[PDB]
RNA sequence: UAAAGUUGCUGCAGUUAAAAAGCUCGUAGUUGGAUCUCUCUCGGCCGAAGCGUUUACUUUGAAAAAA
């Protein structure tokens, strides 16, 4: 179930089992490269290249045609951002919860979920430490957290 | 059957079904009738795939005629439906009738004056026969049904796969199983026409036979 | 979470054989899952299974002869000697005739009288009978 | 049920359900000895040679005795495949 | 021209580069094969007095050869009569890194190069037209495993013929038994 | 049941479960080509497109996001593969 | 001390008999999914030399007073 929600979900996405590029897809492995760096240079993260690519050119999954997932193709040019997208977003999240939580001290649920994403935070960032993706004395703060967004 | 040509089923016996509309089930399912289901109308009726009746109605006439005394062999109908079938069923093969009321304690109490011990026991409807065949499961007594799409299949170890609730579905069901237990055991033969016809086990209600006199 | 896989599959068989059932679908599989369904049925007890191949972690579809009575897991996987090991049968057993304790060994994945026969303790992965 | 000597030492040996291979006890008594008529090839007639087949009172009372009947029918070609 | 491993051509493996190299002077392929080549070929008997050949590229240039291996093998087969042809790229082993050993390699063996994932790759390059959509590994009641692997319906009637010759390159190769299947469902 | 055979299931009693439940998962969704008469060049669509998909040869959208499948405009002709 | 499976590791119990914290985060603790099969010296089977990634196991072999 969620880390922080009593709920149980199932919905995934369902890889098939061929991992080969489609028969559809006359599209090589460097294109679809050149299409990453674009779309990351539009100021897009893995996940929105990966939608579009899915969505618009038709790309199953990058790492069938390149042989590299989109944040190592990113990487490897060096397009990617300092801290990870999800740290990112989590970020994002709670310095909106927490600017909301000026204006509405009353709101003691907005308290509640603050922390809980804060929780979430945490956590992450330190597995990222962990795996030397965050600098070592790398802190998220409320007073710093909108710095780094 | 065995996939024998000789045990096969004809046009006849399909041409009775239809017009019996034994293949017209209920509109509710039993989970361990779908098996024996073919698709479900538009409205909500399932049908009966009249192969799989054929097949469980010969595997019942087996098991009967292995029952070498013929009136170790009991035939149960609680309801008006089936209850002149069962008598006819036990005139001609020599089964051992019970139509009516089945009194508790039939099978199992020994000091009752109406105390049998079947070998084999035969049902029009496992919901109406409930009695009878939660009785079987204390004197080892195996038992054949006559099972509708709803039917339960508790102690029910050779369900064929039939309309029981219409008179002339039960009627022509009885008369087939007493029809296939007579060709396996020998008498009256299988290459011409057997000399009773269907309408002999079918219910006649007080309105029909006023109407018909 | 989902822990000890072995577990689970043992458990899973466990359920499938008291309902009755010819066939148990066990996910995710594991070499030490298939180890102890080898064990299994070397003994006559399990009979045939498949390894469901996907692109993930297997499934196996293992068919029930109805010669089971239990497979356990012992959790943890305690370190047994070989002095130990009669201690162990006894305490899960149900006779010194029948019912087999599978180790996991630097020989390999066997049961006690394997372990027994080449003279080497290790960690008990759990039993059946 | 054989002792070291090779001689058997069991009161009897009791019967296994046709079904899940499961004893049936001596007490048991929902459970059933069903025997199938064999009949004839080319006459449909009865033999006097049947099949058995034993189910147990737990399978009788969960209803799948005649799901287990008609499989063993089907697996031994009295019940015709398909 | 074939660029060997073992330092000494075979009478075979030749007479398979003379093949090839009359392919690339005169035939309707000479613009890519230039820069294709191989590495080994053998020949084995995969039932009763049939024969099939096994070619080993290199793994860089197997997905060049496999862009033309379609229009390659039929060249071939109508050269060497019936004899099937497959390519399979030259994939190798690097064994278990144990405990009781020498500076074998500093560095950690790639997956790419175990094992298992070398006979899946063999498995994958056996069937090169024809992909694999299933896989079930068999355990029969003495402990003996057999692969059933399923392929393509779109390529049922031209490639069920190159089964039996599947299965015995697959067994010279790698021990293991594997059966071909072509299921209905999609 | 007590003999449903989990190795060889129903096709349609596999199209029928949920796409991880499968034997071997496989998704529900799949990529169309679609025709715009707008244009000639090949535009491949996913079928649950999550972004507004628009046709470089005109004005017209190809598909809206919807919360399953996405809604192809009519008038536009889309081809399944796979 | 056993009886005491009434201290329960083996091996207890916690709806109503005694009992699950009002609830949720959370550090330590405990537990944790699949997956890897002229390197070397006297005579064309030998002591030396081993960073095999240290280990945990398991099985040996010494050393572990007598009573």
């Amino acid at each position: 179930g969620r880390m922080h929600a009593p709920g149980k979900g199932l919905s995934q996405s369902a890889l098939p089992y061929r991992r080969s590029v489609p028969t559809w897809l006359k599209l090589t492995s460097d294109d679809v490269k050149e299409q990453i760096y674009k779309l990351a240079k539009k100021g897009l993260t893995p996940s929105q290249i990966g939608v579009i690519l899915r969505d618009s050119h038709g790309v199953a999954q990058v790492r069938f045609v390149t042989g590299n997932k989109i944040l190592r193709i990113l990487k490897s040019k060096g397009l990617a951002p300092d801290l990870p997208e999800d740290l990112y977003h989590l970020i994002k999240k709670a310095v909106a919860v927490r600017k909301h939580l000026e204006r509405n001290r009353k709101d003691k649920d907005a308290k509640f979920r603050l922390i809980l994403i804060e929780s979430r935070i945490h956590r992450l960032a330190r597995y990222y430490k962990t795996k030397r993706v965050l600098p070592p004395n790398w802190k998220y703060e409320s007073s710093t957290a909108s710095a780094l967004v | 059957s065995g996939a024998l040509d000789v045990l096969q089923m004809k046009e006849e016996d399909v041409l009775k079904f239809l017009a019996a509309g034994t293949h017209l089930g209920g509109t509710n399912l039993d989970f361990q009738m779908e098996q024996y289901i073919y698709k479900r109308k538009s409205d909500g009726i399932y049908i009966i795939n009249l192969k799989r009746t054929w097949e469980k109605l010969l595997l019942a006439a087996r098991a009967i005629v292995a029952i070498e005394n013929p009136a170790d062999v009991s035939v149960i109908s609680s309801r008006n439906t089936g209850q002149r079938a069962v008598l006819k069923f036990a005139a001609a093969t020599g089964a051992t009738p019970i139509a009516g009321r089945f009194t508790p304690g039939t099978f199992t109490n020994q000091i009752q004056a109406a105390f049998r011990e079947p070998r084999l026991l035969v049902v029009t409807d496992p919901r109406a026969d409930h009695q009878p065949l939660t009785e079987a499961s204390y004197v080892n007594l195996p038992t054949i049904a006559l099972c509708n799409t709803d039917s339960p299949l508790r102690y029910v170890d050779i369900a064929i796969p039939c309309n029981n609730k219409g008179a002339h579905s039960v009627g022509l069901m009885w008369w087939m199983l007493a029809r296939e237990v007579l060709r396996m055991r020998g008498t009256i033969s299988r290459e011409h026409p057997w000399e009773v016809m269907p309408d002999l086990y079918f219910y006649r209600d007080p309105e029909e036979i006023e109407k018909e006199e | 979470v989902r822990m000890n896989v072995l577990a689970d599959a043992l458990k899973s068989i466990n359920n499938a054989e008291k309902r009755g059932k010819r066939q148990v679908l066990i996910r995710p599989c594991s070499k030490v899952i298939v180890r102890f369904l080898t064990v299994m049925m070397k003994h006559g007890y399990i009979g045939e299974f498949e390894i469901i191949d996907d692109h993930r972690a297997g499934k196996i579809v293992v068919n029930l002869t109805g010669r089971l009575n239990k497979c356990g897991v012992i959790s943890p996987r305690f370190d047994v000697q070989l002095k130990d090991l009669e201690k162990w049968q006894n305490n899960l057993l149900p006779s010194r005739q029948f019912g087999f304790i599978v180790l996991t060994t630097s020989a390999g994945i066997m049961d006690h009288e394997e372990a027994r026969r080449k003279h080497t303790g290790g960690k008990i992965l759990g039993f059946f009978f | 049920m054989q002792n070291d000597a090779g001689e058997f030492v069991d009161l009897y040996v009791p019967r296994k359900c046709s079904a899940s291979n499961r004893i049936i006890g001596a007490k048991d008594h929902a459970s059933i000895q069903m025997n199938v008529a064999e009949v004839d090839k080319v006459t449909g007639r009865f033999n006097g040679q049947f099949k058995t087949y034993a189910i147990c009172g737990a399978i009788r009372r969960m209803g799948e005795s005649d799901d287990s009947i008609l499989r063993l029918a089907k697996a031994d070609g009295i019940v015709s495949k398909n | 021209i074939v660029k060997p491993n073992g330092e000494k051509p075979d009478e075979f493996e030749s007479g398979i580069s003379q093949a090839l190299l009359e392919l690339e002077m005169n035939s309707d392929l000479k613009a890519q094969l230039r820069e294709l080549n191989i590495t080994a070929a053998k020949e084995i008997e995969v039932g009763g007095g049939r024969k099939a050949i096994i070619i080993f590229v290199p793994v860089p240039q197997l997905k060049s050869f496999q862009k033309i291996q379609v229009r390659l093998v039929r060249e071939l087969e109508k050269k060497f009569s019936g004899k099937h042809v497959v390519f399979i790229a030259q994939r190798r082993i690097l064994p278990k890194p144990t405990r009781k050993s020498r500076t074998k390699n500093k560095q950690k063996r790639p997956r790419s190069r175990t094992l298992t994932a070398v006979h899946d790759a063999i498995l994958e390059d056996l069937v090169f037209p024809s992909e694999i959509v299933g896989k079930r590994i068999r355990v029969k009641l003495d402990g003996s495993r057999l692969i059933k692997v399923h392929l393509d319906k779109a390529q049922q009637n031209n490639v069920e013929h190159k089964v039996e010759t599947f299965s015995g390159v697959y067994k010279k190769l790698t021990g293991k038994d594997v059966n071909f299947e072509f299921p209905e469902f999609q | 049941p007590l003999a449903k055979d989990l190795l060889h299931p129903s096709p349609e009693e596999e199209k029928r479960k949920h796409k991880k439940k499968r034997l071997v998962q496989s998704p529900n969704s799949y990529f169309m080509d679609v025709k715009c008469p707008g244009c000639y060049k090949i535009t491949t669509v996913f079928s649950h497109a999550q972004t507004v998909v628009l046709c470089v040869g005109c004005s017209t959208v190809l598909c809206q996001p919807t919360g399953g499948k996405a809604r192809l405009t009519e008038g536009c002709s889309f081809r399944r593969k796979q």
